[PDB]
RNA sequence: AGCCAGGAUGUUGGCUUAGAAGCAGCCAUCAUUUAAAGAAAGCGUAAUAGCUCACUGGUCGAGUCGGCCUGCGCGGAAGAU
């Protein structure tokens, strides 16, 4: 490994994604392949490309030395293997919505999804959202509303 | 930068030379300038470790002979006929 | 086995044993490596 | 695909799939119908082109019949009829022989969008500078 | 083949056996019917006829000694 | 140090070979995707296949690694009343 000069930019980058972010996820890679990567990579990938990370660091030493800075939900989470990931632009979107849906494909267990941060709280797959731009969903409630 | 304790030699000839080399020490002497030459002993293992460094043999460094600082350059070095050890040293005064 | 006066490892899992007075050499993969008088 | 089960490549040819001292048989034996990559193959060989490097991988359990797969075609080829010169020393590489198309390398590495890692296209060319100093063969860029 | 001081230069793979295709000199090609099939369980035929002369092997050339 | 994981894509790099696909030889040893993963440290193969290592993620929870100099010891060490 490195020494310290190392072990502080795994930081002061990873940490300044969670001070200019988005939305935050869970996951926990027990039988993580590689096919495993390749795949979310082409997802971070449709959900831009290297907006998105997934940097495994679930030392508490490291993604949680991120953490008392913002995200203190995640003493919690960060106990035993976890693969933390990240939102820059993008809805608070889709992110969510695949790692259920990877991981229900076996794809390895999901932490049970211990959850994460938007709010400031825990569990539970939600597609309330990448509706998002389903302001649309307000138009057709124009017309209708104007005619019904 | 380097500073190298050291004291003054109070025996001299081959049969002291030998004793301090036994007891991990070792003669070397400073000389130059205007004013006489003095007759050192340093501590081997120390001055070796130091030597290890190449800039002992460029710096200017420095001798603490009975606090004093006198301040010279590595002339010359005896180094063992086929051992990793030291057996003297020419120093100048700079 | 082998025996030999110098012994040393073959393979990367020779191990190397003192059993008794002497020394050995045992490999899990390839009996071939086995030594002794050592 | 989520599953690997049974897989080998060795490049085949389009304009006819019936070959015998190349492949032949040993593309198709084990549960495998020969009679099927001449149905089968072709009906997904002239929408492209015919005649060059084909490697493949098929649908065979043991369950008779078949489903036939396409692939893609190797990298450091495309500097042959891609390139210049279809060998690659001639003077072994103690010496740096061949010689290279900067324009190509990246459309004609592009050709090969489907298969790499690289998010940035201009990624996808990175890889083959290595790949195209094979032997050390320099790139007038 | 190669132990018997030959030359290999092709190999088909023809339906099911697959066929190899290698020159290799006569004065070492006896009884190999019985080792060929040691080597494979009695199942593999084989055939030979002249192709050319070759240089023999110095050790070989000084024993053909008349 | 154990133990869980991964240990990947260009791609069998190029050359050379009947075959050299990480691994007989020669030259190169980059670039991706990354948490990390050698154009490969060893097993293996006709060649592929197959098993490991380096490396990184997890677990664990305080010491731990290997050179230099030196003291004393071990093997090496079989003979005839």
């Amino acid at each position: 490994m490195a020494l310290n000069l190392q072990d502080k930019q795994a930081i002061v980058a990873e940490v300044s994604e969670v001070a200019k972010g988005a939305l935050s996820a869970v996951v926990a890679d027990s039988r993580g392949v590689t096919v495993d990567k390749m795949t979310e990579l082409r997802k971070a990938g449709r959900e831009a490309g290297v907006y998105m990370r997934v940097v495994r660091n679930t030392l508490l030493r490291r993604a949680v030395e991120g953490t008392p800075f913002e995200c203190l939900k995640d003493a919690f989470v960060g106990p035993t293997l976890i693969a933390y990931s990240m939102e820059h632009p993008g809805a608070a979107a889709r992110l969510f919505k695949e790692f259920a849906k990877a991981n229900a494909k076996f794809e390895v267990k999901a932490a049970a999804f211990e959850g994460e941060l938007i709010p400031a709280s825990q569990i539970d797959r939600l597609a309330t959202l990448p509706t998002y731009e389903e302001a649309i969903a307000r138009l057709m409630a124009t017309m209708k509303e104007a005619s019904a | 930068m380097f500073t190298i304790n050291a004291e003054v030699r109070k025996e001299q000839g081959k049969g002291a030379s030998r004793r301090l080399r036994a007891a991990n020490k070792f003669p070397a002497i400073i000389y130059g300038g205007k004013e006489a030459p003095l007759a050192i002993e340093l501590d081997h293992d120390k001055v070796m470790n130091m030597q290890a460094k190449a800039e002992f043999y460029s710096e200017v460094l420095t001798i603490v002979v009975d606090g004093k600082e006198i301040k010279v350059k590595a002339q010359d070095v005896q180094r063992h006929p086929y051992k990793p050890k030291l057996q003297h040293i020419d120093f100048v005064r700079a | 086995m082998k025996v030999r006066a110098s012994v040393k490892k073959l393979c990367r899992n020779c191990k190397i044993v003192k059993r008794d007075g002497v020394i050995r050499v045992i490999c899990s993969a390839e009996p071939k490596h086995k030594q002794r008088q050592g | 695909a989520k599953k690997v089960q049974a897989y080998v490549k060795l490049q085949v040819a389009a304009g006819m799939a019936n070959p015998s001292p190349p492949v032949g048989p040993a593309l198709g034996q084990q549960g495998v119908n020969i009679m099927e990559f001449c149905k089968a193959f072709n009906a997904k060989t002239d929408s492209i082109e015919k005649g060059l490097p084909i490697p493949v991988v098929i649908t065979v359990y043991a369950d008779r019949s078949f489903t036939f797969v396409t692939k893609t075609p190797p990298a450091a080829v495309l500097l042959k009829k891609a390139a210049g010169i279809k060998s690659g020393s001639g003077k072994p590489n103690k010496d740096k022989v061949g010689k290279i198309s900067r324009a190509q390398l990246q459309e004609i590495a592009q050709t090969k969008a489907a298969d790499m890692t690289g998010a940035d296209i201009e990624a996808m060319t990175r890889s083959i500078e290595g790949t195209a100093r094979s032997m050390g063969l320099v790139v007038e860029d | 083949l190669s132990r018997r001081r030959g030359m290999l230069k092709g190999q088909e793979s023809e339906v099911t056996g697959v066929k190899i295709h290698a020159e290799v000199p006569l004065s070492e090609m006896f009884g190999y019917a019985t080792q060929l099939r040691s080597l494979t369980k009695g199942r593999a035929s084989y055939t030979m006829e002249f192709l050319k002369y070759d240089e023999a092997p110095s050790n070989v050339a000084q024993a053909v000694i008349e």
